[PDB]
RNA sequence: CGGGGGCAUCAGUAUUCAAUUGUCAGAGGUGAAAUUCUUGGAUUUAUUGAAGACUAACUACUGCGAAAGCAUUUGCCAAGGACGUUUUCAUUAAUCAAGAACGAAAGUUAGGGGAUCGAAGAUGAUCAGAUACCGUCGUAGUCUUAACCAUAAACUAUGCCGACUAGGGAUCGGGUGGUGUUUUUUUAAUGACCCACUCGGCACCUUACGAGAAAUCAAAGUCUUUGGGUUCUGGGGGGAGUAU
């Protein structure tokens, strides 16, 4: 009844990327990130900017022809936080309130079998 | 406690202690005579044998060694003597 | 007696050439002038004749090898690589 | 992966299986032993593929003590059994039949029916299978799976 | 003098434990010393679940979760998490809440 | 082990070491068993297998060179083949050896 | 205990009280001495002989049924070895670790263990020299030991 | 001052007094 | 003039009753009296010269041809070797890694002898003398005493 | 039985780079910024590849090792403790000047490797200044092979061996017992578990008889009611681990 995409929300700290793609993952529609909706450089990660970005992404997705979406929330991962940023929740809700349909949500943070040295020194990023 | 007979300890308190830590030390192991029902004669196997003791005429098995007591190999008949 | 303290074979160079240069020579001139075990007859008779050439006295087999030792560290792991790679073929 | 396209109808073939990370992550609970075993192996038609497995020890339902770890030779025994079962079930006929094994998950049943004489071993899965060599394109063998 | 019988933490019988990194500041702290808490939370917060389960085919479908184990250092766990500072007699307790 | 079995034949049996005494005991039908070292030349090993099959003698191959075959017979020289003339009370004849 | 470890393990045989009889015991001292000699022909140390008499026949201690321990029965019948059994097995262990260490020179653990084994050997050899079951200036040398074992 | 920075300073003193005394051997 | 040893290898002429002696570069490990198997269907032993299409990836060969038939071009000084890192079986080619680290795709019918070339580790010994550099370049060419151009 | 050691092998994502793809204005980074990268489409997405390092979760008041230390698979090689033991020898032992093996990290010498982080260095801010913290880039180093070095808050700031003294329940390894549970094939059999005991470990909890200047301590007790054996060290603070 629908036609699906995959939503690929990557909400770190310092930013939130929405961008939906085709079900293949190759062809992307509707990229808009979270720091394109504010220019204050601290509120790039804030959930209001994530709501505005997800609203624009849902507008372009509803225009192109994608009426349902398969979200994959992501954090930075690797040797980074492996915790999603503040704008990952709101963007998800702002992707579901808009009129886009939601299926099969999961979490795709890249997590090592642990690996290369984490940045910050041995005494740490102390300040 | 504070008064007890350390020279005549109860047998239930002595059957549980380590074989070196009883009043006079003595082994908790034994011997046993085994006959395999194919042959006729009996042989005297230690309880903690450590070797594959085979029967005298038909050399097959009577006990395979283990961590502690030997395991008699399921077709046997044994008497502790 | 013990004739020299640390120069060993390189005391033929005397006082010249720099001590760290006579130390690297002493590491290899001990190796190239030593007798090694023959693989074939099991005797300790293999002596170098020229760089990379190692001849055994009795059974007279000449084996090619490293310039200062019979088997270099590189070519030993090569022989066990090709040993490993060959048994992936017959299996 | 998408193999052949016939006029607004792009046909595919099996390219791999993997768990979702919430399922794989919820099984790794503390106070028990995790067991991993993988085999890199060929099939009937030459799909060379690495197929994984996971297992976890559990409590017997009369067990009082907190954890029930294995004993590190039970782990080696279970890994041996798992690998032998996997390299038995692969080099049967090809990944058509291997996916028709993986969908009803008969492999887990064989694992728990063989390792139960070693250790209790809850929550057994196959957890991944990844392709690392495809034999050839073979369009007829492809369209045998598209009626 | 000694402030704890188990000095930093939980190394009796080893000599060396391999260190992990703090998740906040990346200070390298030993794995037994660190401070370790498993965060187990949904990918949706308690307000969003209604509007999300409205907005789904496959009715409510999982409520799928998120799991990660956070290792803090002694500094950054005191600075936020598990701190207050316990009295000398309340220090010896080990029940979580 | 096999080296335990050889150590009893040296001390309680009859044997000959070396090549020229071994093929003599093949020619007399006096050999029971010959143990050839690993690093023997292949031509010497080929005739020692040929001298055995003319006498229906069993050949055992040692798992080591001539330096460590002479060790197992308890001697400070290197032997290339040892020929068991007489099993004593040892059991090399009745084992896989 | 454990002169070369830190273990305090008490695991030993608790010899019974009675210095006589198995009165469930069969055939007398001549036959078990004959069995001892027969096993000692086969290249068995007195430890292995005593094990094999204990489990296969029922022979509790050879010092109980026969008159002496098994080394006197071996030695009085012309069968006792050139070096005693425990020194022999220690030298055997040192030979095996030295073969491993010529194979695996990168192993420092085998180096430390070999020093412990040879330091055990020298204490046993000093004892056996003092009690004079070994000749004086008998010296365990690490080169000829591989033949001295076999 | 911190005892290992007096220790490092002392090693810098000894490295100087080994140098000035080497000029007059 | 060369650091590596050379090996006279005699072969039987397939078309005439005579013997043909070729002069290979001695790979490390070969000994006089060894049988050397040259050809397509030969075995992966040290000393046997095989085409590169018939060896697995990771095989360490030396004296490897560039064009199939030019009788030995690459990895040919002492100690050196190439690594077959991969095959492209269609348009049949083989990616190898040269001793300078430069990767090179060459034909899968080009041959090479398994193993590394003997005499290796030669340049780890200092010459120590102008006499040893004299006698080194005495049998190669004429460029020993090269006065600096600034003087 | 164990993450004890050595050598080979195998795997896993991640990181970094590269190849092609897709789409379009930012992306990083922070307390906040700036340097930086961005129609040369950066960031983001998908497919594939290479490289080196690491071995997450499981992972604990849990294991092994003389300590340093040791966590993917498999094979080989030798080793080890505990337990079991009606096996053997029969004082062979305990502790140790001198002497010897091993000894984190950093460092040094010569190859290899060089992904990541990163002393130095260069930069952007901060600041009164900032030769710092925070941001970016990055050399030696990190990794390995052969050889040095011989130090750490190398800590349990508690020598080693032996004996005795107190109550408890957990746990790891071994063993013994049970007309106990589980796995059905039909009863079995093994494994896992349960109960009781037992040695041997890493520990813990409550008391205090006892000790202590106290904190605290089942040893730091069995000491003015002072003696089990033995080794090393100290004698107000500096000067000073300095000079020679």
């Amino acid at each position: 009844s629908q036609v699906f995409g995959v939503a690929r929300i990557y909400a770190s700290f310092n930013d939130t990327f929405v961008h939906v793609t085709d079900l293949s993952g190759k062809e992307t529609i509707a990229r808009v990130t979270g720091g394109m909706k504010v220019k204050a450089d601290r509120d790039e990660s804030s959930p209001y900017a994530a709501m505005l970005a997800a609203q624009d992404v849902a507008a372009k997705c509803k225009e192109v022809g994608i009426t349902a979406v398969h979200v994959k929330i992501r954090a930075t991962g690797g040797t980074r936080t492996k915790t999603p940023g503040p704008g990952g929740q709101a963007a998800l809700r702002a992707l579901a309130r808009s009129g886009l349909r939601i299926g099969r949500i999961e979490d795709v943070t890249p997590v090592p079998s642990d690996s290369t040295r984490k940045k910050g020194g041995r005494r740490g990023r102390r300040l | 406690v504070l008064v007890q007979d350390l020279l005549h300890p109860t047998a239930a308190s002595e059957a549980r202690k380590h074989k070196l830590k009883t009043l006079v030390q003595g082994p908790r192991s034994y011997f046993l005579d085994v006959k395999c029902p194919g042959c006729l004669n009996i042989t005297t196997v230690f309880s903690h044998a450590q070797t594959a003791v085979t029967c005298e005429s038909c050399s097959t098995i009577l006990c395979t060694p283990t961590g502690g007591k030997a395991k008699l190999s399921e077709g046997t008949s044994f008497r502790r003597k | 007696a013990k004739r020299t303290k640390k120069v060993g074979i390189t005391g033929k160079y005397g006082v010249r050439y720099g001590s760290s240069l006579r130390r690297q020579v002493k590491k290899l001139e001990i190796q190239q002038h030593a007798r090694y075990d023959c693989s074939f007859c099991g005797k300790k008779t293999v002596k170098r004749g020229a760089a990379g050439i190692w001849t055994c006295s009795c059974c007279k087999k000449t084996v090619a090898g490293g310039a200062y030792t019979v088997s270099t560290a590189a070519a030993a792991t090569v022989r066990s690589t090709i040993r490993r790679l060959r048994e992936m073929v017959e299996a | 992966r998408v193999d052949e396209v016939q006029g607004k109808n792009l046909l595919t073939n099996f390219h791999g299986m993997d768990f979702t990370t919430d399922k794989l992550r919820s099984m790794v609970r503390k106070w028990q032993t995790l067991i991993e075993a993988n085999v890199t192996v060929k099939t009937s038609d030459d799909y060379v593929l690495r197929i994984f497995a996971i297992a976890f020890t559990r409590k017997q339902a009369n067990q009082v003590k907190r954890h029930s770890y294995a004993q590190s030779s039970h782990i080696r025994a279970i890994r041996k059994v798992i690998s032998e079962i996997l390299t038995k079930e692969v080099q049967g006929s090809t990944l058509a039949q291997l996916t028709s094994k993986l969908i009803p998950e008969v492999i887990n049943k064989e694992i728990e029916n063989a390792t139960k004489d070693i250790f209790p071993l809850q929550n057994i899965h196959v957890r991944k299978v990844k392709l690392l060599k495809q034999p050839k394109f073979d369009v007829g063998a492809l369209m045998a799976l598209h009626g | 003098p000694k402030k704890r019988a188990s000095n930093g933490r939980n190394k009796k019988g080893r000599g060396h434990v391999k260190p992990v990194r703090c998740v906040n500041c990346s200070k390298s702290i030993p794995k037994d010393k660190a401070i370790k808490r498993m965060a187990i939370r949904n990918i949706v917060e308690a307000a969003a679940v209604r509007d999300l389960s409205e907005a789904s085919v496959y009715p409510e479908y999982a409520l799928p979760k998120t799991y990660n184990k956070l290792h803090y250092c002694v500094s950054c766990a005191i600075h936020a998490r598990i701190v207050r500072v316990r009295s000398r007699e309340d220090r010896k307790n080990r029940a979580p809440p | 082990s096999i080296n335990q079995k050889l150590a009893l034949v040296i001390k309680s049996g009859k044997y000959t070491l070396g090549y020229k005494s071994t093929v003599k005991s093949l020619r007399q039908g006096k050999s029971k068993l010959i143990i050839i070292a690993a690093n023997t030349p292949v031509l010497r090993k080929s005739e020692l297998e040929y001298y055995a099959m003319l006498s229906k003698t069993k050949v055992y191959y040692f798992q080591g060179g001539n330096n460590e075959l002479g060790t197992a017979v308890g001697k400070l020289f290197r032997v290339g083949v040892v020929s068991i003339l007489e099993a004593g009370d040892s059991d090399i004849l009745t084992t896989l050896a | 205990g454990r002169m070369h470890s830190a273990g305090k393990g008490i695991s030993s045989s608790a010899i019974p009280y009675s210095r006589n009889a198995p009165a469930w015991f069969k055939l007398s001292s001549e036959s078990v001495i004959e069995q001892i000699v027969k096993y000692a022909r086969k290249g068995l140390t007195p430890s292995q002989i005593g094990v094999l008499l204990r489990d296969a026949h029922g022979v509790t201690q050879a010092r109980v049924i026969t008159g002496n321990k098994i080394m006197r029965i071996l030695k009085s019948n012309g069968l006792a070895p050139e070096i005693p059994e425990d020194l022999y097995y220690l030298i055997k262990k040192a030979v095996s670790v030295r073969k491993h260490l010529e194979r695996n020179r990168k192993d420092k653990d085998a180096k430390f263990r070999l020093i412990l084994i040879e330091s055990r050997i020298h204490r046993l050899a000093r004892y056996y020299r003092t009690v004079a079951v070994l000749p004086p200036n008998w010296k365990y040398e690490s080169a000829t030991a591989s033949a001295l074992v076999n | 001052m911190r005892a290992k920075w007096r220790k490092k300073r002392t090693r810098r003193l000894k490295r100087k007094r080994r140098k000035v005394r080497a000029r007059s051997k | 003039g060369r650091g590596a040893p050379l090996a006279k290898v005699v072969f039987r002429d397939p078309y005439k009753y005579r013997l043909r002696e070729e002069i290979f570069i001695a790979n490390e490990g070969v000994h006089t009296g060894q049988f050397i198997y040259a050809g397509k269907k030969a075995s992966l032993n040290v000393g046997n010269v095989l085409p590169l299409g018939s060896v697995p990836e990771g095989t360490i060969v030396s004296n490897v041809e560039e064009k199939p038939g030019d009788r030995g071009a690459l990895a040919r000084a002492s100690g050196n070797y190439v690594i077959i890192i991969g095959h492209n079986p269609d348009e049949n080619k083989t990616r190898v890694r040269l001793p300078s680290g430069a990767k090179k795709v060459i034909s899968s019918d080009a041959r090479g002898v398994i193993g590394v070339i003997a005499g290796g580790g030669r340049v780890d010994k200092p010459l120590l003398k102008a006499g040893r550099a004299f006698h080194k370049y005495r049998l190669k060419r004429n460029s020993w005493p090269k006065t600096r151009g600034v003087a």
